[PDB]
RNA sequence: UCCAUUGCGACAACGAGCGAGACCCCGGCCGCGGGCGCCGCGGGACGGCCCGCGCGAGCGGGAGGACGGCGGGGCGAUAGCAGGUCUGUGAUGCCCUCAGACGCCCUGGGCCGCACGCGCGCUACACUGGCGGGGCCAGCCGGCGCCCGCGAGGACGCGCGGAGCCCCCGCCGUGGCCGGGACCGCGGGCUGGAACGCCCCCGCGCACCAGGAAUGUCUUGUAGGCGCCCGCCCCCACCGCG
């Protein structure tokens, strides 16, 4: 706070994992933008990494910027814990990882193809496009 | 006494004294939790612990004689769960944290138990007064 | 007097007088209190709000929307700020100005079916002082209201300007174009 | 949690014994579920609600509603005795009416010159009634046609 | 000798509750003394459709049944393991008024 | 639709927002913001650093809103 | 200061034996039909159980030598689980039976199984009540008095009260069920006495001279 | 639910009511429907209002 | 004239009765008594006073008073409907089923399935606001300590006990945005013989900018807004009684 000026360096609008980010917004809410994560994971990255939070995304000078980067890779080292991540016991090796952009969607859609040649209740009824939960049809949800 | 001051400046001012004073510390596990299911997201000052704490020992020495229960204070912390599209309903707050800065403080003396739930001693009367006092001005 | 009650502690209330002789009597403003709050039930005879102090008789009415029913203090809160920012503005006391604005605004004149013969057949008739002033506070409040409403300012900066413009007589505001508006239809009638 | 017509409070055990024989004066006020006592005695002017003063009631606007009559009267009399308020019922502003209608019918109380009482009700009930007669209205009950005691449910006629 | 004995009475209409207790108080100024406690009225509740079927207006019942209670145990020392009897069989055997007696 | 600022860059704060304020006997935070088309908070800030030096005064303040008077004249 | 879950027990030791005596009724209403049973009441003294009856004739009831009595005592007891010889009776005479509602209806019920027609018998049966000192009584009969297409028709003869909490001391009301060939025959009974007991009706002034 | 002591003291056989299950019903019609279980009743919201004057319950407010 | 076939005053009518009122429960003011716990018995208000009218019954205004002119509920006339209920019952007439049973008991499935039309409700469309921290008061009535766990929950051990709105300080700054929270993907627990049921955590983040022809409810502690208890219940309330 108290930045009232722009600095020297300020970034009107930055690119990371391949989405574009402005420098007017605070910075814990501009990197909601990004597709893997929310509030609540950036808040407990961004102070690991010895960030201000209450600051605004423009005055984010590249060695905070890389810093950052290095934490959401290897992020459970980093002291961050394991029940406040996306992916926690994966179905082939068994460990846990956060998987930002481009890794969910290629995730989602092998589950699918698992689901599918398995041949369970919820693929056949993703497929038709149907409720998977037991949340009842037939009254409302209609044109 | 504590009650011929207002409540706001009392809090604060006595939570930086704590703070100064190393009487008590926040521990690893405030770097991300809440205080209440009830809750959303987390505090946005780093130095919450302190006024949750000051809030406590005012709250034991307005009982007095009393006791106080760890639950019963929590649901001094309650609050409303709200984004469910259905009615909202009231919650209580979290018991670890409160636990633990009661904990702190009775291993400080400042705090007595009892036949059920704690109290406060005399040296914690003595403290909180002087300090009101001192305020007073 | 002894006790002048002085309003929020700041204006007092012993030179203001209203003009309009029509709707003096339908004004209270030697009993204000400091607070304009009083769990008195008026409204329970057909003319006992007459003595209501007229600023009671506005806040009232700035809790009217189903979402916002029950809450006074924020009212209050919401008339002293405005009233701050009109001695600002103006130099005087804003009382006087309030009491203008219910003045200059309210019909004289309205239109209403008596004619029968299967269609308005409206005729043009008077209106009572009551009635005036009761229209000259809804008046102001919608106003206020429909302005604030998805707009970054706040209730209070439009609360203050419309009571201004109203008391300075100036077609701008909503209260005078209602009250030109009705008035127009009527004459039509007449 | 408290419950307002408890034994506990009206004869106002709180005080200690040998101190609850120095006050001679008591009082009541009322407002909805509300109530208030209050034990009035001779002092050099001092005021307390549950253990609190008067300038740090919480509501904060209301403050001048119940600094009222003090400001009314003028606080000579105020100033020559000293008084100790508790109250338990529904809500902060029924707290502050029945505690500012307490006051007000205490110190009628302490002037034994039935003149002087007489004239000062008359002083004090002009500016306003409900500081010495108590407000009579009370929740209604409800029915079972509807979620209220007049409002009905809608009714569907096709 | 002294056993602190106490006496509840319970019952569901206003009139004998009262009426056994001034004879009570009448028969036991002398074993000691038997001084009163009126207890909250514990309130039962039904609320109860009037319909069979569910048919018409939505109409309920309203019943309750009210269960007043008085309670001396100011015997206490004055009345030994004879002496309760004397009165309580002085007493009217009124029909219905449940009796208790315990140290 | 309209977008506004929130960090002035450089010359822009004293080059007009300064000027400006400075030429007005009263002031609020939603006015400036509405006046030169820039965020609310840049306003706090601003007559933060402007109380400071002196040349502004509160009235009236609440957390909901403040008004201010220019004590320069 | 005090507890809430001890007291639940006289509060609910009460509830219990209130609930006992309803089932006696039913019970006794289905067996003493000949006796002219009407009501019943209990004590629950702690050492045995004690019920009083009011019945026309209790020496039917009452049976040679106490033998239906006995009968009687010991089977409760089994029911209720108390130790028999602590389960005693006692009867009570009613002596103005045409003050009461259940003679009435149970003696029309007997004289309508016997093939008597209604009009007889209601008539009687008021007859009877007014000998006795009251101010009104109302009969009613519905079902399928007729071939087919069952009709209720009434028969009266003084001033009854109908609306008010008078009418749950003054008005002395009940029913029965009688199965027959062609179906079952609702009947009803209503008596009204004013001057009953001690109490006075409203709206009722005497004045002096 | 047994109701009272006396209704109970703990080829086919193997599995004639092997299904245990909670079978409450009313202490006068003996309907598994509608049953007050408050105060320990147990008693059909039909089979109630009969019984309800004799029991001790009264219409009143 | 009256809310009232409520009354006055007349009349080939005279004299009675039911219903209406009276009556019962609740609340508001005062007194006596008793008192583990505020609960038992009574007084008080009656178109009574003054002024206007009116033959009269009764109408309008002002007082003094806790309350002023049917304060909220219960009961509910004669006559009747081819209204609903044979699936509430050891209430039932006449029919149908009755040893490969429509009896009774076991295992699974279903009553919930979904291109579609509409009835009562709930959540929102934002600044008279959302988020974070703190202070504080209810009533039908009411159970708590200590230790683990982010939490939901859990192990032990004893009898003891109450909230949302609101108020104060800050952040956001008109952007389908930090408004809104449907849908979906990993994971941790509870009930139970048994999850398809219910709770919690991280991520994804649907419609929606105040709603056409049409239509419902409401006069003082009322509408509306805010939450809290019981019922049915192994678990579960957007329902219902309060």
């Amino acid at each position: 706070m108290t930045t009232i000026v722009q600095p020297n360096d300020y970034r009107d609008l930055l690119r990371m994992f391949n989405t574009n980010i402005q420098g007017k917004v605070v910075l814990e809410c501009a990197l909601v933008g990004i597709k893997g994560i929310g509030r609540r994971f950036a808040n407990v990255a961004l102070k690991k990494a010895n960030i201000d939070v209450h600051k605004r995304a423009g005055e984010l000078t590249a060695a905070e910027e890389d810093a950052l980067m290095k934490v959401l890779e290897d992020p459970l080292s980093h002291g961050i814990p394991a029940w406040m991540l996306n992916r926690n016991n994966d179905f082939e090796s068994g460990k846990d990882m956060h998987i930002l952009v481009n890794t969910i969607a290629s995730t989602h859609r092998a589950d699918l193809e698992r689901l599918r040649k398995t041949r369970c209740e919820r693929g056949v009824r993703h497929h038709h496009n149907l409720k998977v939960r037991g949340q009842h049809t037939k009254s409302t949800g209609r044109r | 006494s504590v009650t011929r001051v207002p409540a706001d400046v009392f809090i604060n001012s006595f939570a930086a004294h704590l703070k100064n004073r190393g009487i008590i510390k926040c521990p690893a596990f405030t770097d991300y939790v809440k205080t209440g299911v009830s809750r959303q997201y987390a505090p946005r000052d780093a130095d919450w612990f302190y006024i949750k704490a000051a809030s406590v020992i005012r709250h034991f020495y307005i009982s007095g004689s009393h006791s106080i229960g760890v639950a019963g204070l929590a649901r001094k912390y309650s609050s409303l769960q709200k984004g469910k599209t259905t009615p909202h309903h009231t919650k209580r707050a979290s018991c670890k944290v409160i636990r633990s800065i009661v904990s702190q403080f009775l291993g400080q003396k400042l705090l007595i138990a009892g036949e059920r739930g704690r109290h406060i001693s005399p040296n914690g009367r003595k403290m909180v007064e002087d300090f009101a006092e001192g305020l007073q001005k | 007097m002894s006790l002048e009650v002085a309003l929020f502690n700041k204006w007092p209330l012993t030179d203001v007088k209203c003009q309009d002789e029509s709707l003096e009597a339908y004004i209270s403003i030697d009993n204000h209190s400091f607070v304009p709050h009083s769990a008195g039930r008026w409204s329970a005879k057909r003319f006992r709000k007459a003595k209501c102090p007229v600023v009671e008789r506005l806040t009232n009415s700035l809790m009217m929307h189903g979402r916002n029913s029950g809450k006074k203090l924020m009212a209050m809160k919401t008339v002293g700020e405005a009233f701050e920012l009109i001695n600002l503005y103006t130099g005087k006391n804003p009382v006087q100005v309030l009491v203008d604005a219910v003045a200059n605004s309210g019909p004289r004149e309205d239109s209403c079916r008596i004619g029968k013969g299967g269609q308005v057949r409206r005729q043009s008739v008077d209106v009572s002082p009551l009635r005036r002033v009761n229209i000259g506070i809804y008046n102001i409040a919608t106003g206020a209201r429909k302005a604030a409403f998805r707009k970054v300012r706040p209730f209070a900066e439009c609360l203050a300007e419309e009571i201004m413009n109203a008391a300075a007589g100036a077609d701008k505001s909503y209260a005078i174009s209602q009250r030109n508006s009705v008035e127009r239809i009527a004459v039509s009638n007449r | 949690m408290a419950k307002g017509n408890r034994r506990d409070l009206l004869e106002r055990n709180d005080i200690e014994v040998r101190e609850r024989d120095k006050y001679t004066v008591h009082t009541l006020g009322k407002k909805k579920n509300s109530v208030a006592v209050a034990f009035v005695k001779a002092g050099k002017g001092d005021i307390l609600v549950n253990n609190v003063p008067l300038a740090l009631v919480r509501p904060e606007i209301l403050r001048t509603k119940v600094s009222e009559p003090i400001m009314i009267l003028g606080e000579s009399l105020f100033k020559g005795l000293d008084m100790n308020i508790k109250v338990a019922g529904g809500g902060h502003v029924s707290q502050i009416y029945a505690v500012r209608q307490a006051i007000s019918r205490g110190v009628l109380a302490s002037v034994k010159d039935e003149a002087a009482r007489s004239e000062l009700r008359a002083k004090l009930v002009s500016y306003d009634r409900q500081l010495v007669v108590s407000d009579p209205r009370r929740c209604e009950a409800k029915k079972f046609g509807g979620r209220g005691a007049r409002a009905r449910r809608q009714k569907s006629y096709r | 000798m002294h056993q602190k004995y106490t006496i509840i009475v319970v019952g569901k209409d206003l009139k004998l509750v009262e009426r056994y207790v001034k004879s009570i108080v009448k028969e036991g100024r002398a074993f000691g003394i038997s001084g009163p406690c009126r207890a909250p009225v514990r309130r039962l509740t039904i609320t109860t459709r009037k319909s069979p079927c569910g048919e018409g207006t939505n109409t309920w019942h309203r019943f309750e049944l009210r269960m007043y209670k008085r309670t001396f145990w100011v015997t206490c020392g004055g009345n030994d393991i004879s002496t309760i009897l004397s009165k309580t069989v002085v007493i009217p055997g009124i029909q219905v008024t449940v009796e208790v007696e315990e140290p | 639709k309209v977008d506004y600022p929130t960090l002035f860059a450089d010359e822009a704060a004293m080059n007009e927002a300064l000027k400006f304020i400075k030429n007005s006997k009263c002031i609020t935070h939603t006015q400036i913001c509405e006046r030169l088309r820039v965020s609310v908070a840049l306003a706090k800030r601003v007559m933060r650093q402007l109380v400071k030096s002196g040349d502004f005064a509160i009235v009236s303040k609440s957390s909901r809103m403040t008004i201010f008077k220019n004590m320069t004249k | 200061i005090v507890r809430r879950d001890e007291e639940n027990v006289y509060y609910s030791k009460y509830l219990n034996d209130c609930i006992m005596e309803a089932e006696l009724h039913e019970f006794f209403s289905r067996e003493l039909v000949d006796a002219g049973y009407a009501s019943c009441s209990l004590c629950r003294t702690i050492d045995s159980i004690c019920v009083i009856i009011q019945c026309a004739e209790p020496e039917v009831v009452m049976g040679d030598n106490h033998y239906r009595l006995h009968k009687i005592e010991y089977l409760l007891a089994g029911r209720f689980m108390c130790d028999p010889k602590n389960f005693n009776i006692w009867v009570d005479k009613i002596i103005k039976r045409g003050l009461s509602a259940e003679i009435m209806v149970d003696n029309l019920r007997a004289k309508l199984e016997e093939a008597m027609p209604i009009r007889r018998a209601a008539y009687s049966i008021i007859r009877t009540a007014m000998r006795a000192g009251a101010a009104g009584c109302e009969v009613i009969v519905a079902g399928k008095l007729r071939a087919q297409r069952a009709r209720a028709n009434k028969f009266k003869e003084g001033c009854l009260i109908s609306t008010g909490h008078p009418k749950r001391i003054f008005l002395a009301e009940a029913t029965r069920h009688i199965k027959m060939r062609q179906g079952v025959i609702g009947v009803k009974v209503r008596i009204y006495n004013p001057n009953i007991r001690g109490a006075v009706m409203p709206d009722k002034i005497e004045i002096g001279a | 639910e047994a109701d009272n002591i006396n209704l109970a003291s703990g080829m086919r056989e193997t599995e004639f009511c092997t299904h245990i299950a909670h079978k409450r019903e009313c202490r006068i019609c003996g309907n598994y429907n509608s049953v007050y279980r408050k105060y320990g009743l147990f008693i059909c919201r039909r089979c109630f209002k009969e019984n309800a004057g004799k029991i001790g319950f009264v219409k009143l407010h």
